[PDB]
Order: C-alpha cells, then sequence, then structure tokens
C-alpha cells in the first residue's frame, strides 16, 4: 500500500523554530526505520522506548514527528528528564517517553554571513512548559517589578531572542535540527508498521 | 513616549557651588535612568546610572537620587571644567527619552579683553577677498560689542564673529570677528581700527593698523 | 576598554541614501541593546531607532520610520545604519549607543559622524595666516564645506594657549573659522609656529608656517 513520508519530514527544505516547533501526524503508512538509522550522517541518535531495531517489526496507531532548529550547546536538552532554556520554555519531552530523537548539524543549510535572524526560542517564561505543550505568545516578558505597556526596556523584555545564525560561529551555537518520532499506542488500530 | 522634563535650563555659578538639578519623569520609572555630561559638540558621557550610582571614573562630587518620578544630579562643589549640558536619559521603555538639558555656566570675577588686530596678510589679495581680524582674548563674561571702524568710519554687515567656549582652566571666552573687505575696497582705506567695548575696560580700546606698516 | 567607534557619515546629496557604522569593542557587544540617536546642531537627543541584542526585536521613531534600516551583525561586532531619502531635516550629528545588557544598566555612546544632508559640492578650504604684531598669532580658515575642520598647532604638541574658534557661516554659503595661538614674545623668532588644518570632507591638509 503506502509508504510513510518521513522524507518529507526530514529531508523538508524549511524547518520550524524551537518555541513554534512543527508536529506532524504520520499515519496509513510503512517506513524502513532500520533505513534511517543506515544514515549514520546523523550526529545524534538516541531512542528512549523503542529499539532501532525491531523497529521494523512493530505498528503503532499513530507516529507523531516534530521538527524544529536548535543549537548544539543545546541538543543535549532534547530527552526525557533534561532541565534548560529549550527543556523548559520551548519544548519539553515526557519522563514516559517512547520514541526517537534524532539530529543533525545543518550549519550549511540554515546559517548566513549577516546574519540569519530567523530561528527563535523562548528564552524569558513565567513558568515550565507542561510536555509537548506549544506557546507562540509574544507578550512583552517582565523581569523586575516594574510594568512593561508592551512595549520592551530594561527588566522588560521581548521573550524571543533571535538564534544569531553565522557560519563562522563554533561548534555549539551552530544550528542543529532536529526530529522527535514519538510512538502513540491506542485502541484504535494500527497505521504505521514496517 | 515617556516624557522628561528636567530643571532648569540654564545655571549659572561660581567655582566650589552646589549645582542641583531636577529631571521628572511623567510615568513611574522606578530607578532605570541615567545622568550624563555632554561638553560642546562631544559625546554625551555616563556619569550617573540606576539613579544613582556613580560610573568608574567620574568624580565623586557628581552623585544622583530619586525613584520613581523625582531624579536629581548633583555637583557638591562645581569645577572650572564642569562646563556643559547635562541630560537625563529615562530606559524604562522605548523610545528612550530625554530630558531637556541643562547648561552650566561658571561665574568667575571679571576679566579684560586682550585685543590684538591681524591684517589681510599678503595672500588673500591674491584671491582679491583680504579679511582683517580682530581678536578679543581671554574675557569674561561673554557680552562684548566689536565695532569695526574703516577710516572712522562704521561697517554694519561687512563683519561676522564667533565665540569660544568657557575655558576649561580660568572660565574666560576669547572671540574672533572677521571683518571682509574686497582687494578695492582695501586698497582704497589706509587706516583699519577694531573698537572692542567690554564690562572689564574702564573705557573703550582700540587697536588699529596703517596699510603699509 | 569598552568604546564604540562610529564610521561613515559626511555630506548626501538630498534624496540620496548614507550606511553608518559603529565597530563595537570592549565588552560582549552580544548581550547589550543598541541604539541610534541624532542631535541636530544646538538642539536636543532624539532617539531614532533600536535592535534587540539578538535582533529579534527591533523599532523605528515616526520621524524614521520605513526610511531608515537598522542591523547588527553579531560575529563583527558593529551595528549598522542604513538611511534613505535623507531630508533637509535629517542633518544631524548621529550617536550609536548601548543601552543596556539584559543584566548591567550602563549606556555608553560613540564619537558620533557629521551627516550633513544639502546640495552643496564639496570644496576645499584657503588657509592664511595670522602673524604677529607677551604675542599672539594665528591661522585663517576660508571658504570651505561640508564641516567640519580640524586645526591643530604644530601637530599636537602646541595645545597650552590655542583657542580655535567655531564656523562663521559667510553669505556665500561657505563656512570660515579662525584659530589662535598666544606664546612668549620672546620666544618668536626661536621656536618655529605651525598649523595643521585637515578637512577630510576634501582630502584637504595644509600646514602653513606663521612668521
Ligand atoms: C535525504 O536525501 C538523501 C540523498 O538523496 C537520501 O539518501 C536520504 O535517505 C534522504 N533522507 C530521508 C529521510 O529519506
Amino acid at each position: 500500500t503506502n509508504l510513510c513520508p518521513f522524507g518529507e519530514v526530514f529531508n523538508a527544505t524549511r524547518f520550524a523554530s524551537v518555541y513554534a516547533w512543527n508536529r506532524k501526524r504520520i499515519s496509513n503508512c510503512v517506513a524502513d526505520y532500520s533505513v534511517l538509522y543506515n544514515s549514520a550522517s546523523f550526529s545524534t541518535f538516541k531512542c528512549y522506548g523503542v529499539s532501532p531495531t525491531k523497529l521494523n517489526d512493530l505498528c503503532f496507531t499513530n507516529v507523531y514527528a516534530d521538527s524544529f532548529v536548535i543549537r548544539g550547546d543545546e541538543v543535549r536538552q532534547i530527552a526525557p528528564g533534561q532541565t534548560g532554556k529549550i527543556a523548559d520554555y520551548n519544548y519539553k519531552l515526557p519522563d514516559d517517553f517512547t520514541g526517537c530523537v534524532i539530529a543533525w548539524n545543518s550549519n550549511n543549510l540554515d546559517s548566513k554571513v549577516g546574519g540569519n535572524y530567523n530561528y527563535l526560542y523562548r528564552l524569558f517564561r513565567k513558568s515550565n512548559l507542561k510536555p509537548f505543550e506549544r506557546d507562540i505568545s509574544t507578550e512583552i516578558y517582565q523581569a523586575g517589578s516594574t510594568p512593561c505597556n508592551g512595549v520592551e526596556g530594561f527588566n522588560c523584555y521581548f521573550p524571543l531572542q533571535s538564534y544569531g545564525f553565522q557560519p563562522t560561529n563554533g561548534v555549539g551555537y551552530q544550528p542543529y535540527r532536529v526530529v522527535v518520532l514519538s510512538f502513540e499506542l491506542l485502541h484504535a488500530p494500527a497505521t504505521v508498521c514496517g | 513616549d515617556i516624557q522628561l522634563t528636567q530643571s532648569p535650563s540654564f545655571l549659572s555659578a561660581s567655582v566650589g557651588d552646589r549645582v542641583t538639578i531636577t529631571c521628572r519623569a511623567s510615568q513611574g520609572i522606578s530607578s532605570y535612568l541615567a545622568w550624563y555630561q555632554q561638553k560642546p559638540g562631544k559625546a554625551p558621557k555616563l556619569l550617573i546610572y540606576a539613579a544613582s550610582t556613580l560610573q568608574s571614573g567620574v568624580p565623586s562630587r557628581f552623585s544622583g537620587s530619586g525613584s520613581g518620578t523625582e531624579f536629581t544630579l548633583t555637583i557638591s562643589s562645581l569645577q572650572p571644567e564642569d562646563f556643559a549640558t547635562y541630560y537625563c536619559q529615562q530606559l524604562n521603555s522605548y523610545p528612550l527619552t530625554f530630558g531637556g538639558g541643562t547648561k552650566v555656566e561658571i561665574k568667575r570675577t571679571v576679566a579684560a579683553p586682550s585685543v590684538f588686530i591681524f591684517p589681510p596678510s599678503d595672500e588673500q589679495l591674491k584671491s582679491g577677498t583680504a579679511s582683517v581680524v580682530c581678536l578679543l582674548n581671554n574675557f569674561y563674561p561673554r557680552e562684548a560689542k566689536v565695532q569695526w571702524k574703516v577710516d572712522n568710519a562704521l561697517q554694519s554687515g561687512n563683519s561676522q564673529e564667533s565665540v569660544t567656549e568657557q575655558d576649561s582652566k580660568d572660565s574666560t571666552y576669547s572671540l574672533s570677528s572677521t571683518l571682509t573687505l574686497s582687494k578695492a575696497d582695501y586698497e582704497k582705506h589706509k587706516v583699519y581700527a577694531c573698537e572692542v567695548t567690554h564690562q572689564g575696560l574702564s573705557s573703550p580700546v582700540t587697536k588699529s593698523f596703517n596699510r603699509g606698516e | 576598554q569598552v568604546q564604540l567607534v562610529e564610521s561613515g557619515g559626511g555630506l548626501v546629496k538630498p534624496g540620496g541614501s548614507l550606511r553608518l557604522s559603529c565597530a563595537a569593542s570592549g565588552f560582549t557587544f552580544s548581550d547589550y541593546y543598541m541604539s541610534w540617536i541624532r542631535q541636530a546642531p544646538g538642539k536636543g537627543l532624539e532617539w531614532v531607532s533600536y535592535i534587540s541584542s539578538s535582533g529579534s526585536t527591533i523599532y523605528y521613531a515616526d520621524s524614521v520610520k520605513g526610511r531608515f534600516t537598522i542591523s547588527r551583525d553579531n560575529a563583527k561586532n558593529s551595528l549598522y545604519l542604513q538611511m534613505n531619502s535623507l531630508r533637509a531635516e535629517d542633518t544631524a550629528v548621529y550617536y550609536c549607543a548601548r543601552d543596556f545588557s539584559h543584566q548591567q544598566l550602563v549606556p555608553s555612546w560613540g564619537q558620533g559622524t557629521l551627516v550633513t544632508v544639502s546640495s552643496a559640492s564639496t570644496k576645499g578650504p584657503s588657509v592664511f595666516p595670522l602673524a604677529p604684531s607677551t604675542a599672539a598669532l594665528g591661522c585663517l580658515v576660508k571658504d570651505y564645506f561640508p564641516e567640519p575642520v580640524t586645526v591643530s598647532w604644530n601637530s599636537g604638541a602646541l595645545t597650552s594657549g590655542v583657542h580655535t574658534f567655531p564656523a562663521v557661516l559667510q553669505s556665500s554659503g561657505l563656512y570660515s573659522l579662525s584659530s589662535v595661538v598666544t606664546v612668549p614674545s620672546s620666544s618668536l623668532g626661536t621656536q618655529t609656529y605651525i598649523c595643521n588644518v585637515n578637512h577630510k570632507p576634501s582630502n584637504t591638509k595644509v600646514d602653513k608656517k606663521v612668521e
């Protein structure tokens, strides 16, 4: 029958910023998970509930794939149990997470000489994200007790700090593209197999 | 669009006096304010920031205070080298707004102006435009009437003048009135003389010169 | 040594464009907000625009909105201002300034640049001595445009007793200057007095010996 459009998710030309991570629903298809592993062009490949071998031998009700961009300093946080700028205020994975986390260095595609100022994370937030919650607010945050009147100024900062992607950057401050595969099981029949 | 209202516009004081300047903000800005001192045509320099705290290298006489709407800058013993315009800047919400600015004068004992006069040299006449200059050097206060007479005849409207700022040491101004003449009007007349009248002088001082030494 | 070196600036035929550049040293520039503030001749400080520490955020004054484009490069620490459709009114000295880090509310400013928006072609001045008659000698800087000149006496080795005056704007439309220095009358035949003018707008640098 059908193939899973995992090639559309990974090899897509546009990725989103972390705060507005793009999630896509993969269903009614069959994809090769051994073949994803047999890349060896991914710098990070960690799976959390599942074996990357036993994935071709499985079926799930829904497969979810979230795609964003972070820096390398931050890649260690796309994991259960992680606390951080990203792990708290941008994109958080629960502690029962079964899935894979895949990320590679996209400095050739995702940075510019003048500054690629188009990817952003949420530096400032009142509380931590719930797992898999999305915050798209652009309210002007408040750090000190003086209010903000919706404009930026000292101790009233804009919540979204642009990554300053230049290629000359060091490894940690280079863009890493990321895709998280979560695998759901519910009473509904299986739709993504091997 | 927080407006800053700063007083005075202009204060004049003598050495060792305590200048006090007030900036009031049109809404609560709760200590997000800085105080600058800008000599003429020069970059503003930082003295106080965070409403009260003194930048490194800013003499201890300067000091800030306030929180919310009322803010003061204080020079506990004014100095000959503090002649400037002083601005406050609000940092609470963009756009950054500034105070009006306060000019500061230094008051000193009257001084008399040493008056030199200068000829059209010997190059300007190759260009056909001669220029006579009259130098009023190191006087106080700033007000001075310079009078240009060409053959005991008053010249109005062929004379431009400009004045220095206060000396960083003794607070005196200097002044230069530049008279302009065609080569034919410089050749038409002999005695050129500069009549200076000033507070410090008991009677009007006049230096002349004869075209032809 | 915190320092913001500004550059560019100068005489722009009205309607044209100019770029303004601010070389940042001495601090973690990528931590600090930044601002472009201009100051008409002997008038207030007008804030014009700013850019967040990340360049995420940006706002312009209504006096320049849409007309000016502010930018920052964060590897070369500079901050840039692209000024288009310049007017008569846009004539000012332009200052860049760090506004604050997330943590240190400590401004600092650059030396400024004279953006001079008019239609007059740049002319180099003429320099005539104001020779002596304690003694007083000087220099005459006439018929230049635009501003500024810089006079320096004996190559910045004679700064005690110098009074360089403001530029008088002549009826011709050309600025005139006057710079004079008083000296020991007796040291006149012994010490040589030379005035150095430098007019970067027309690339003119003169040295008149005064005698
Ligand atoms: C992306 O492109 C390469 C080159 O065609 C291909 O071999 C690779 O498997 C692609 N990735 C996916 C997930 O299909």
